[PDB]
RNA sequence: UGGUGGAGCGAUUUGUCUGGUUAAUUCCGAUAACGAACGAGACUCUGGCAUGCUAACUAGUUACGCGACCGGUCGGCGUAAC
C-alpha cells in the first residue's frame, strides 16, 4: 500500500492527456491521496539528413523531430486497489510503468 | 541631475547651426549616464535621430573584423578620449565632440549618373542626418587609421583628431575628407 | 430647479468602464470595474484640481471584469469576469478571500443578497448559478434557464419573499424564487436582446433594457406590464433613484433622467463641446451608480472616463 | 500589408445578412456571438471574420453596402 | 510584508525579494558597487539615482540571477529592482505613489519595466548564421 | 564585514600575502619549472603565484562547497590557441590543484567531505573572513 | 537490465516498420491494407487489415498460424503472447494502398493501363472520397519513359491538412520490359464523429448554423408558471 | 485547368479583365460570361505576454528551527505556506 508511483509515457500529448485525467478522477472518487501530474521536460529526438540520395543538389536537408512526453502520478493506496486502476486503464499509444517504493 | 560619465554635464553644451539642432541628441531629455543603452533605435527610419550622439561615436567606434561586438571596450575607449579632451582643451567634451560633427559634415556630395568605367557626377546637396552619419564615420576612420600601428593608443588618437577636427585643423583626417568631397561637388556642378 | 452638471470625471482606468459599484456605509469611497482587467477603489477627495485620485487597484482577473458589487459592510466586495470565474476580494488589505470557479463561458453579470448570505450569477453558459458565501457552488439551474445568453442578474431587496430577476438575448425577462428555483412571470414584451435588468430601492419596479430602446416597467407583486418608456439608442444600464424617485437609463452617447407619476422629460446629459472627434461616433455611457446620500449619479463611458453629475438646487 | 481574403469575406457577408440584430459595432462581442454563430476553424480566422463584422457593421449606419 | 518579481532580457532571469528594512541592497549575496563588470556599474545604480535613496529607506530587496550573459544579467538585475519596487509601493501604499513612480521610470528610459521581447534568432541549412550564406563559386 | 562584501581582486592580494607571512605552506620542489595548463606558453612571471593560487583555490571553495580536483582544473581553465587550427577550451594542470588542496589541508583550513569533495573548515572561515575584514578595514 | 525511454520508444518505431514490411510482401496478393499492434505485458495482439480475410486465414485457419510462428521464432518474445487477429476493412475503396496493389495485380493481369486505371478511379470516386488522383510511370508505350496522370474530384497539395485528409500509396508492377511506378493519392470525406475520414474540417471551411424564424411580439403578455 | 454558354472553317481564344489596391490571378469593381477546382492565404511547429487556472522530494522560492563565521553570508542540513 506504500508509495505505489505510475509512471505514464507517450509520442502524443491528447491520448496522455485523457488517460492520466481518467486515471486521476478514477483514484479521486474512491477517497484516495494522489499527488497530481509530475510533467518532466519533453525529450526532443532530431534527425538532420541530406534530402538527396546522390549529393549533386543545392545541399538541401530534413528535419525529423520525434517528441516523447512523460507524466508521473502518485498515489498512498493499497497494492489491490492500484493492480485493478492501472488494469482498467488500457490505450494504444502510451507506456504505463507501476513502482512500490 | 544626469550627467555622462557622472562627471560632464549637457546643460553648458551648446549648437551653432539650426540644421543639426534636431539631429544631435545631445540635451536635456537625452542627459545618460553611459553611452551603452542597448535600445531599438535601428528598427525603423529616423529613429537613430533620437539615439546619444555619444552612444552614435562609442556604436561606430566598434568597426573593424577583431571588435565587432566588443562595445565594452570602445565605451571605456571614448571615457578615456573624453577625459584627454578636457586635460588638453580645458572645456567640455561633449561641446568638441558636436563641434567636430558641426566641422566635418560635408554640405555639398556628388552623386553618380551615366555608365561605368567612365566617370560623370552631378553635385547634390545632403541632409542633415547624412551629414551627422558621414561626420561621425570619418572621425572614427580618422582616428582608427591615425593609430594602427604607432604607439599612441586609440583613446589619445581619438581625442587628438577631435581636437583638430573641432577647431578646423587642415591635419584631421575627416576636414581633408570633408574639402576634398566639396572640392569634387565644385568640380562638377 | 435640480438640473445634473458635470462636477469632475475620474481618470484611472485605462478601457471601457463596464460597471460603478457604491455603499450607503462609505460615501467617499465607490468601486469601479473596467476592461483592463482591473478594479480601481477611488478616494473621493472633492478637490478643485480632480474630483477623485486612484487608491487601490485590485488586479488578477484575466480578461475583461464586467460586473462588480460590494456587501453592506465596507469590507468585501464580489465581482464577475470574462475569464468564467468570481472572485471576492478582501477590500481594506485589496486580496482575494475566495474564488468560484464553476462556469464554462465568460460571466457577464453578479448579484449579492440582502442578508448577505447568498450569491446569483449568470453567463454565456444558458445557465444561473446559485453561489454560498463559503464558495461551492449550490444549484446550476437547467431547466429552460434561457435560449441564448443570460446579460444582467439582480435580487429584491425586501422583507417579503425574495426573488431574482434575469434578462437574456432571447428577448425574455424571467424571475426565479431561491430555496424554490420555479418560475413565477416570464414576460414578453420587448423586440431586441436586452442588457440591464435593475429592482427598485423598495423593492416593487422591475426595469428591463436593451436593444430595442424602449425601457419597459412591470411590478414584481402581481407580475404584469405598467409602462414602456421611448428611449433613444441601444440602453447600456437603468438604475432608480433611491430619494428623488427617477429611473435613469442609458442611451449610446447621452443619459436620461426620468419622472415616474409626470412620465417626461427631465434632464439630458450630453459632454460634447469640442467638435475635434465630432467625425468619429460618440464615446458610449455603459455604466451608472448612485451616491450613499441619493444626490449624485456616477456615470462610466467607454473613453476610459468616470462622470460625476452632481444635482444643483435653487 | 493586409487583405482580408474571399474566405473571411464571403463568411463575414453571410453572418451580417443572417444574424444582423445580434451584432453591433464592438469588435470583442462580436468575436464572442462568432463563437457561438458559426462552427469556425480556428481562432485566427475568427478573430479576422469578427474584425471584418465589425468593418461592415460601421459603415451599414453610413449608407446600404451592396 | 513582502513582494517577489522578475526582470527578464534575453535567456537572463534575475528575481528581486522585496520586503521592509534598512535599505538593504544585495544582489545573490553581494552588493552592487562589488558586480564585475564595473564599466557598467552606473546601469545598476540607475533606478536608485532615478528615484532618489529616500523612497529605498524603508524596503529590502534581494535579487538572485541565473541564466543569459554578463549584460544581459546587468539589464535583467536592474529591469527586475524597478519592477520589484512598483509592486511594492503599488500593494502597500497609495496608487498615486505607484503612478509618480512608474511616469519617472518610464519617460527616463521604457526597458526599466517593458522588458525586451527580442531572442537569439534560429540557424537555417546553407550559411553559417541565421541570414548569412556560404561562397557561392561561379567557375 | 564577511568575504562577500568586499572586493573579489584585493582579497586574493591580501590573503596570499597572509598565507606567505604564515611561512608554513608546503611548496613543491618543481613551482620555478612547471607551468599551470596544457594551453599556457610560458611559466608564470610572479615568483609567489603558489600562495595566489592557493588563496583563489580557499575562496573558491569558500563560495562553493564540495570542489574536487576535477572542479579545481575547470575553474583554471582557459583557451587553448592551435597555430593555424582554431581554438579550443582547455582544462588546468590537475597536479598543481591537488598539491594547493594538499597544502591547504596541511593549514587545517580545507577538509574532506563524507559526500566526496572538499569543505572550508571553521578554521578556515574564520581566517577568510578575517582577511575581508581588514580588506574592508583598508578603505 | 532495461533500455533508455528514448532507444525503447526507437525500437518500437523500427518493431512496427519491419512488421510492416514483412506483412506487404506476405499479404500483396491478399490486398494487405493496414497493421495495428496493441502491447499488454500478459500478451501483445497484432490486428492485420486486409480486403479478403478468408483467404489470409487459409484452409480452416493455417496460414495465420504460419505468420504466428514466423514472428514468434523471429523478433524473440515467448510462446503465447501474440495472436494475430485478421479484422476486415470498413470501406476497401477508401485505402491508397488496397486501391494501388488492386491496380498492380490487375495490371500483372495484362489488361490496358487507360482501363485499368479509369475502373480505379470509378471505383474510388463510387466508394465516396472527395476527389482521387492515380499515376502510373515508366514504360507505358514504347522504348521512352512517360508519365499518365489520371485526377477527378478535389486533391490538395500543402500545409498540414495534406497529413491527415489525403492518403497516398507508391507501388512497383514487374512487367517483361521494365518497372511501373504506380502513385495512388485519395482525398477522404469529412466524416465527423467516424473511422471514415477525419473528424475536423478543413481550416478554410466555415460553416455557419441557420437561424430559427421567431415571430417578434406586438402586444406585451406575460406568461405564469 | 475543366464543365456549360459566347467568338472564329481552324490552331485557338474568352472566363484568367480597362482602372485602382495587395506580399499575392489578394481583393474591390467593371463584365459574353456564369458557376467551379489547384496554387496563394488558411493550416501545423517555434519565439514573444499571463503575480489568472491545474499541479510538483527526479524543479525551486519564502518562512521557521539547528549549525559555522563575523543584525549580515552560506549551492551549510531538516520541516510548514505556496
Amino acid at each position: 500500500i506504500h508509495r505505489i508511483r505510475i509512471t505514464l509515457t507517450s509520442r502524443n500529448v491528447k491520448s496522455l492527456e485523457k488517460v492520466c485525467a481518467d486515471l486521476i478522477r478514477g483514484a479521486k472518487e474512491k477517497n484516495l491521496k494522489v499527488k497530481g501530474p509530475v510533467r518532466m521536460p519533453t525529450k526532443t529526438l532530431r534527425i538532420t539528413t541530406r534530402k538527396t540520395p546522390c549529393g549533386e543538389g543545392s545541399k538541401t536537408w530534413d528535419r525529423f523531430q520525434m517528441r516523447i512526453h512523460k507524466r508521473l502520478i502518485d498515489l498512498h493506496s493499497p497494492s489491490e486497489i492500484v493492480k485493478q486502476i492501472t488494469s482498467i486503464s488500457i490505450e494504444p499509444g502510451v507506456e504505463v510503468e507501476v513502482t512500490i517504493a | 541631475d544626469i550627467k555622462l560619465f557622472g562627471k560632464w554635464s549637457t546643460d553648458d553644451v551648446q549648437i551653432n547651426d539650426i540644421s543639426l539642432q534636431d539631429y544631435i541628441a545631445v540635451k536635456e531629455k537625452y542627459a545618460k549616464y553611459l553611452p551603452h543603452s542597448a535600445g531599438r533605435y535601428a528598427a525603423k527610419r529616423f529613429r537613430k535621430a533620437q539615439c546619444p550622439i555619444v552612444e552614435r561615436l562609442t556604436n561606430s567606434m566598434m568597426m573593424h573584423g577583431r571588435n565587432n561586438g566588443k562595445k565594452l571596450m570602445t565605451v571605456r575607449i571614448v571615457k578615456h578620449a573624453f577625459e584627454i579632451i578636457h586635460l588638453l582643451t580645458g572645456e567640455n567634451p561633449l561641446q568638441v565632440l558636436v563641434n567636430a560633427i558641426i566641422n566635418s559634415g560635408p554640405r555639398e556630395d556628388s552623386t553618380r549618373i551615366g555608365r561605368a568605367g567612365t566617370v560623370r557626377r552631378q553635385a547634390v546637396d545632403v541632409s542633415p542626418l547624412r551629414r551627422v552619419n558621414q561626420a561621425i564615420w570619418l572621425l572614427c576612420t580618422g582616428a582608427r587609421e591615425a593609430a594602427f600601428r604607432n604607439i599612441k593608443t586609440i583613446a589619445e588618437c581619438l581625442a587628438d583628431e577631435l581636437i583638430n577636427a573641432a577647431k578646423g585643423s587642415s591635419n584631421s583626417y575627416a576636414i581633408k575628407k570633408k574639402d576634398e568631397l566639396e572640392r569634387v561637388a565644385k568640380s562638377n556642378r | 430647479t435640480e438640473q445634473m452638471t458635470l462636477r469632475g470625471t475620474l481618470k484611472g482606468h485605462n478601457g471601457w468602464v463596464t460597471q460603478i459599484a457604491t455603499t450607503p456605509q462609505f460615501p467617499d469611497m465607490i468601486l469601479s470595474a473596467s476592461r483592463d482587467k482591473t478594479i480601481i477603489m477611488w478616494k473621493l477627495t472633492r478637490d478643485e484640481t480632480n474630483y477623485g485620485i486612484p487608491q487601490r487597484a485590485l488586479r488578477g482577473h484575466s480578461h475583461f471584469v464586467s460586473d462588480v458589487v460590494i456587501s453592506s459592510d465596507g469590507q468585501f466586495a464580489l465581482s464577475g469576469s470574462w475569464d468564467g470565474t468570481l472572485r471576492l476580494w478582501d477590500l481594506t488589505t485589496g486580496t482575494t478571500t475566495r474564488r468560484f470557479v464553476g462556469h464554462t463561458k465568460d460571466v457577464l453579470s453578479v448579484a449579492f443578497s440582502s442578508d448577505n448570505r447568498q450569491i446569483v450569477s449568470g453567463s454565456r453558459d444558458k445557465t444561473i448559478k446559485l453561489w454560498n458565501t463559503l464558495g461551492v457552488c449550490k444549484y446550476t439551474v437547467q431547466d429552460e434557464s434561457h435560449s441564448e445568453w443570460v446579460s444582467c442578474v439582480r435580487f429584491s431587496p425586501n422583507s417579503s419573499n425574495p426573488i431574482i430577476v434575469s434578462c437574456g438575448w432571447d428577448k425574455l425577462v424571467k424571475v426565479w424564487n431561491l430555496a424554490n428555483c420555479k418560475l413565477k412571470t416570464n414576460h414578453i414584451g420587448h423586440t431586441g436582446y436586452l442588457n440591464t435588468v435593475t429592482v427598485s430601492p423598495d423593492g416593487s419596479l422591475c426595469a428591463s433594457g436593451g436593444k430595442d430602446g424602449q425601457a419597459m416597467l412591470w411590478d414584481l407583486n402581481e407580475g404584469k406590464h405598467l409602462y414602456t418608456l421611448d428611449g433613444g439608442d441601444i440602453i447600456n444600464a437603468l438604475c432608480f433613484s433611491p430619494n428623488r424617485y427617477w429611473l435613469c437609463a442609458a442611451t449610446g452617447p447621452s443619459i436620461k433622467i426620468w419622472d415616474l407619476e409626470g412620465k417626461i422629460i427631465v434632464d439630458e446629459l450630453k459632454q460634447e463641446v469640442i467638435s475635434t472627434s465630432s467625425k468619429a461616433e460618440p464615446p458610449q455611457c455603459t455604466s451608472l451608480a448612485w451616491s450613499a446620500d441619493g444626490q449624485t449619479l456616477f456615470a462610466g463611458y467607454t473613453d476610459n472616463l468616470v462622470r460625476v453629475w452632481q444635482v444643483t438646487i435653487g | 500589408g493586409r487583405v482580408r481574403t474571399k474566405t473571411v469575406k464571403k463568411a463575414a457577408r453571410v453572418i451580417i445578412e443572417k444574424y444582423y440584430t445580434r451584432l453591433g459595432n464592438d469588435f470583442h462581442t462580436n468575436k464572442r456571438v462568432c463563437e457561438e454563430i458559426a462552427i469556425i476553424p480556428s481562432k485566427k480566422l475568427r478573430n479576422k471574420i469578427a474584425g471584418y463584422v465589425t468593418h461592415l457593421m460601421k459603415r451599414i449606419q453610413r449608407g446600404p453596402v451592396r | 510584508q513582502s513582494v517577489q518579481v522578475f526582470g527578464r532580457k534575453k535567456t537572463a532571469t534575475a528575481v528581486a525579494h522585496c520586503k521592509r528594512g534598512n535599505g538593504l541592497i544585495k544582489v545573490n549575496g553581494r552588493p552592487l558597487e562589488m558586480i564585475e563588470p564595473r564599466t557598467l556599474q552606473y546601469k545598476l545604480l540607475e533606478p536608485v539615482l532615478l528615484l532618489g535613496k529616500e523612497r529605498f529607506a524603508g524596503v529590502d530587496i534581494r535579487v538572485r540571477v541565473k541564466g543569459g550573459g554578463h549584460v544581459a544579467q546587468i539589464y535583467a538585475i536592474r529591469q527586475s529592482i524597478s519592477k520589484a519596487l512598483v509592486a511594492y509601493y503599488q500593494k502597500y501604499v497609495d496608487e498615486a505613489s505607484k503612478k509618480e513612480i512608474k511616469d519617472i521610470l518610464i519617460q527616463y528610459d521604457r526597458t526599466l519595466l517593458v522588458a525586451d521581447p527580442r531572442r537569439c534568432e534560429s540557424k537555417k541549412f546553407g550559411g553559417p548564421g541565421a541570414r548569412a550564406r556560404y561562397q557561392k563559386s561561379y567557375r | 564585514v564577511t568575504v562577500k562584501d568586499v572586493n573579489q581582486q584585493e582579497f586574493v592580494r591580501a590573503l596570499a600575502a597572509f598565507l606567505k607571512k604564515s611561512g608554513k605552506l608546503k611548496v613543491p620542489e618543481w613551482v620555478d619549472t612547471v607551468k599551470l595548463a596544457k594551453h599556457k606558453e610560458l611559466a608564470p612571471y610572479d615568483e609567489n603565484w603558489f600562495y595566489t593560487r592557493a588563496a583563489s583555490t580557499a575562496r573558491h571553495l569558500y563560495l562553493r562547497g564540495g570542489a574536487g580536483v576535477g572542479s579545481m582544473t575547470k575553474i583554471y581553465g582557459g583557451r587553448q590557441r592551435n597555430g593555424v587550427m582554431p581554438s579550443h577550451f582547455s582544462r588546468g594542470s590537475k597536479s598543481v590543484a591537488r598539491r594547493v588542496l594538499q597544502a591547504l589541508e596541511g593549514l587545517k583550513m580545507v577538509e574532506k567531505d563524507q559526500d566526496g569533495g572538499r569543505k572550508l573548515t571553521p578554521q578556515g572561515q574564520r581566517d577568510l573572513d578575517r582577511i575581508a575584514g581588514q580588506v574592508a578595514a583598508a578603505n | 537490465v532495461q533500455i533508455s525511454k528514448k532507444r525503447k520508444f526507437v525500437a518500437d518505431g523500427i518493431f512496427k516498420a519491419e512488421l510492416n514490411e514483412f506483412l506487404t510482401r506476405e499479404l500483396a496478393e491478399d490486398g494487405y491494407s493496414g497493421v495495428e499492434v496493441r502491447v499488454t505485458p500478459t500478451r501483445t495482439e497484432i490486428i492485420i487489415l486486409a480486403t479478403r480475410t478468408q483467404n489470409v486465414l487459409g484452409e480452416k485457419g493455417r496460414r495465420i498460424r504460419e505468420l504466428t510462428a514466423v514472428v514468434q521464432k523471429r523478433f524473440g518474445f515467448p510462446e503465447g503472447s501474440v495472436e494475430l487477429y485478421a479484422e476486415k476493412v470498413a470501406t476497401r475503396g477508401l485505402c491508397a494502398i488496397a486501391q494501388a496493389e488492386s491496380l498492380r495485380y490487375k495490371l500483372l493481369g495484362g489488361l490496358a493501363v487507360r482501363r485499368a486505371c479509369y475502373g480505379v478511379l470509378r471505383f474510388i470516386m463510387e466508394s465516396g472520397a472527395k476527389g482521387c488522383e492515380v499515376v502510373v510511370s515508366g514504360k507505358l508505350r514504347g522504348q521512352r519513359a512517360k508519365s499518365m496522370k489520371f485526377v477527378d474530384g478535389l486533391m490538395i497539395h500543402s500545409g498540414d491538412p495534406v497529413n491527415y485528409y489525403v492518403d497516398t500509396a507508391v507501388r512497383h508492377v514487374l512487367l517483361r520490359q521494365g518497372v511501373l511506378g504506380i502513385k495512388v493519392k485519395i482525398m477522404l470525406p469529412w466524416d465527423p464523429t467516424g473511422k471514415i475520414g477525419p473528424k475536423k474540417p478543413l481550416p478554410d471551411h466555415v460553416s455557419i448554423v441557420e437561424p430559427k424564424d421567431e415571430i417578434l411580439p406586438t402586444t406585451p403578455i406575460s406568461e405564469q408558471k
